[PDB]
DNA sequence: TTATATTAATATTATATTTA
């Protein structure tokens, strides 16, 4: 339940910040705000808003993996997210505004499905 | 009397307050239920001729009347008491010959039960 | 009453708001599902004018089939505590009780009244019939997270750090929404709705969005009605076909719409002055 | 009476509001239930043809089987206070007051009606026969939730603090409704359902949106009456053969329908042109 | 007479409407309970061939035996005010009746008729035998609860003013009922029913939909006419033997069928030229 | 008495509002206006409308959660429902519409049953 | 006289119907119109039209209910119920037709018999 | 022919997948 090609910005920009939380997630996992806690309201809605910072915001959680190549495994993913994300869109569509949500929980289970991303790494 | 008396018990159906119906209701003015409009045209061998022999002798009513009394019942849009009664009478008198098997038989009153 | 049959695109917009918000849909304003365009319901706009009639009226003849204390039953009662108590024979008694509306209440003069409902006051059709008023193009909801610094409630969360009871406050960050209304003389005659309330109605399109200002829907414009006058009880032209001649549509290179500069409102009375007359009184 | 048998598709549209209301059997709109496709009843429409007549003619002659003070028995035991009062011997009688209402009221003439009721005055055919208007492509019913601000009964529930009352808005956000009808000269025979009077129930199917107008219904216009005049009393070719031919679709590419603009109505009057007479009156 | 026996499918489809209410079931169609697919009585179809022959015909040697001022038995008696008022002895004066009821009406000279009743006219059988029409699949009834503006007797009339009485109006979504018929040349012979009276049935199979519309059976057509024209007076092949090679089914994946577009009527005739024909009237 | 793997947008969509409103009623349960008594009527209707902001508005009630690991829980079968959601739909099928009221309820049983999603969790 | 385990659509939906209405004339029992005295003649033949619908309007009832653990009895017993809809059936077959009227009354004498909804629900 | 006024109504569940 991952479309990866997806080309739908908003549901790219979903699978985007749904990385980013589980890189954050994989950052510090004893986290009281994680991105969905306090960036996901505009990343589904205003992803310039936030998707900028998002990724200032973004290299240093990958510093902060402990496992430095869990770091290149995630970030990779990034980088297949955002060859489908031309421009962080001004507002999501509101097809978009639903279809970010979907990405995040598609990603998010993409992400946590055991062997989905270190395989997945690994045909690349 | 044994055998009018099981008619006009078989026959017995509920009757409200001054209902205008007879306690024991005539058999040609119950016969008259089953009719046309008007009580002649009875087929003079399997009804009025064999009612009476099926109420002078409690014997069976002929299935006749289901099929008569029913005809009239969704032909007259309605089931006087005199159809009802004579249905009544057929559907006990089919139970108590076992030609009704599962049922039980009617009573005069509701069954608030029956599960028919 | 009034003689011609009016048929008034009445484009309004909202700035920084919730134009409409859908009790269905939380407090967001009313989408179209299939194209994100928001919709401002009948009764939105029938409200506004409501509203405007309640303020600017203050007498009898323009009562306002009310606000909170509004127990509808309580004023069609009213109605049938009237010069027909008991001289209008319960058959008539309900039109003339009906009558009485639609002499009191610029309401029910205007838009339609359902009165069947306490000593049956009649069932008032209304002239002025505003459609579900549509936005131009796809409202984008911009579903404002708002604090407040106080909670409402002895809630489950109520503690120590701080009290906040956070929601929103949806806010199309601009929409032209694109109301159809008509108004038949035929129901007119019926509900005593007059020319003078015609231009009433007029009035509170254009000004009832100076007033009804709220913090849900911030700045709202009623910005542009365009009321195409049939000389007859009967249309000159189709009410589409008339409605099509005012085309609003995203200006030159605007992506989305920030203003009303935003938005081209072309109309086009180039041919509907068969017998119609276009006139512009909002825009 | 009439010597053409017409057979009509008359799309008409619903551009935001309840085209029919619904089924009584709920109350969003009348739809199909396999399909999602809305229904229009043949009565609605034929109200909305009752309506513009009754507006437009205002006459003797055309009177309809009026509203709500519309005991149809006392229009009916009119009729039997004629020259046929009694002389008209009942078995003729009920033919002579099936006449005289036929005259009497467009509605009779041209829709059929019930009059064995009163004192019985016959049952007319109803030359013109509207079908269930099924819209092209299902209805995408939005049941817009509307408020209210004011409750309708003093009740129970009518509490302290605001008096609201929900209530719910149902609207076909876009659907063209198809209304196969059938003008059937024999029956029109029976009625004296006239060429005049045809004349007006096409003046009417087309203009009667225009003036039907409703806050339920909101707006709702006659985008389409594409009749097949026929050339003779009888079929000159199947009914369905002909209705084929205005063959309604989405547009190329429109997944779902917002307009009449998302609707090829594609017409075909290539072979009718036998001995039908394609007038695409509507549209 | 006829000097071949006919057997005859005739699938005819109703869209959106009552094709034969049950008066038993108040009007809701004619339906097999327990397999819910609908019925339309024969008689139905008889009936509405009987109009199209009284619509077409006008003329003697094909009336109807008729519309409702149709007391029979005064045709009847008008048998025995003929050539045979006397000079046909009783017991054979019902037969020249019945030769006379066969000439005149041709209701009588296809379908039969109980005419034993007035002046005895005998008791024709009738050569045309429709069976009942069982719809391919269940009909969805529908029953469309409509509404009414109007109140019948001043009994059922609103203690207030709102006068309507709602009442209910079934409709068949769709169902393509499947009628097999059969022109038995043995009562042919009786009748007199020729081959001239057989294409009048014919084209009345065809048409009976085109000119009996109402607001009950809303849009039925006639979507086929597959006869079988044997070579013998007798049954080249048994009847049903036949009518299987008219299999009708729902196409391969509609859930419940909505139109004719929704049924493949697949004809076989690669066999049945044994001696016999296969024409395909209707579809 | 719940298709997980129905794929019906509507009956996941049910689901998904249950959930939804499973977390939001377990964030607070002392709530007034839970999303079924604020966003059901559009959220089985216009699943754009309400869905994107039930998304916003769903990773803070994960946060107020008390039980940490339960936030884990439903947003797992929120994923598990995403799944099946390629998509929000702009309007509900009539079918779909129906079968959004089946799966708010469907789900909401899957809910309400003691151990189910903490057992179908723990096969994932 | 309930066959809570029928799985007969027409009857399930009846009693769905009946549980629905039971909220409605428990949310404000002076009620005019019941959503079986506006919405049943479809429900019967039609579930898909209302059922939707019905269900929009199901959880403001349940709001509306006065005694707010009454609304999880009633509600509790819509999930019993719609374990055995899978969907909304487009029209009501006809054996499942009546059965619907069947099940509403069914269900109806199972919530007006004393305590059989406040014990059936307390044995799950 | 008759008959013709409201049953029932108080909480289900609820503790972390993935991470070379």
């Amino acid at each position: 339940g991952l479309d990866r090609n997806r080309q739908d910005i908003g549901y790219v920009l979903g699978r985007l910040f749904a990385v980013l939380e589980k890189i954050q997630a994989e950052a510090n996992p004893g986290l009281n705000a994680t991105i969905a806690d306090r960036y996901f309201g505009s990343a589904s809605s205003t992803p310039i808003a936030v998707f900028g910072t998002l990724m200032r915001l973004l290299p240093h959680h990958l510093n902060k993996l402990e496992f430095e190549g869990r770091a290149v495994q995630l970030q990779w993913e990034i980088r297949q997210i955002l060859e489908h994300c031309q421009r962080f869109p001004n507002h999501l569509n509101l097809e978009q505004q639903g279809l970010f949500a979907i990405g995040y929980y598609h990603e998010t289970q993409f992400l946590f499905t055991k062997d989905a991303l270190k395989n997945l790494f690994n045909e690349a | 009397s044994e055998s009018i008396a099981a008619w006009y018990d078989d026959l017995q159906m509920v009757r409200g307050e001054n209902s205008p119906y007879p306690e024991y209701m005539p058999l040609p003015r119950l016969l008259g239920n089953l009719v046309l409009d008007g009580k002649m045209e009875n087929l003079p061998s399997d009804l009025i001729a064999q009612i009476t022999d099926a109420a002078l002798n409690n014997r069976v009513l002929p299935v006749s009347l289901l099929q008569a009394a029913l005809r009239r019942n969704k032909a007259e849009q309605k089931i006087t008491y005199g159809r009802a009664s004579l249905l009544k009478a057929y559907i006990n008198r089919a139970i108590r010959a076992g030609r009704l098997k599962n049922m039980k038989e009617l009573t005069m009153g509701l069954d608030r039960n029956r599960q028919d | 009453t009034i003689e011609k049959r009016y048929d008034f695109v009445f484009l309004f917009d909202v700035q920084d708001g919730n134009p409409n918000g859908d009790p269905d849909a939380g407090n967001l304003p009313r989408i179209d599902p299939q194209t994100g365009e928001g919709l401002v319901t009948d009764v939105c706009l029938k409200r506004k004018v409501r509203n405007f009639i309640q303020m600017t009226q203050n007498d009898e003849h323009h009562d306002i089939f009310i606000r909170e204390k509004g127990i509808l039953n309580n004023l069609i009662d009213e109605a049938h505590e009237q010069e027909n108590v008991k001289g209008k024979e319960k058959g008539e008694k309900t039109e003339a009780a009906r009558q009485y509306m639609c002499s009191r209440y610029y309401d029910i003069r205007t838009f339609g009244a359902v009165m069947t409902t306490g000593k049956n006051a009649g069932q008032v059709r209304g002239p002025v019939q505003l459609t579900f008023s549509r936005s131009i193009d796809p409202i984008m909801t911009l579903e404002h997270s708002i604090t407040r610094m106080a909670v409402t409630n002895e809630k489950d969360a109520s503690e120590t750090g701080d009290n906040r009871t956070m929601g929103r406050k949806f806010t199309v960050p601009y929409g032209l929404y694109r109301c159809h209304g008509f108004i038949s003389t035929h129901f007119a005659k019926q509900t005593g709705f007059s020319e003078n309330d015609l231009e009433l109605f007029w009035q509170a399109l254009v000004n009832m969005f100076d007033h009804d200002h709220s913090a849900a829907r911030g700045q709202m414009n009623a910005r542009g009605l365009y009321v195409f006058e049939h000389s007859n009880n009967l249309g000159d032209a189709p009410a589409d076909s008339l409605f099509k001649r005012i085309q609003v549509v995203k200006k030159d290179g605007v992506e989305v719409v920030r203003s009303f500069d935003d938005y081209l409102v072309s109309v086009d009375d180039k041919n509907l002055e068969e017998t119609k007359l276009l006139r512009k009184l909002g825009g």
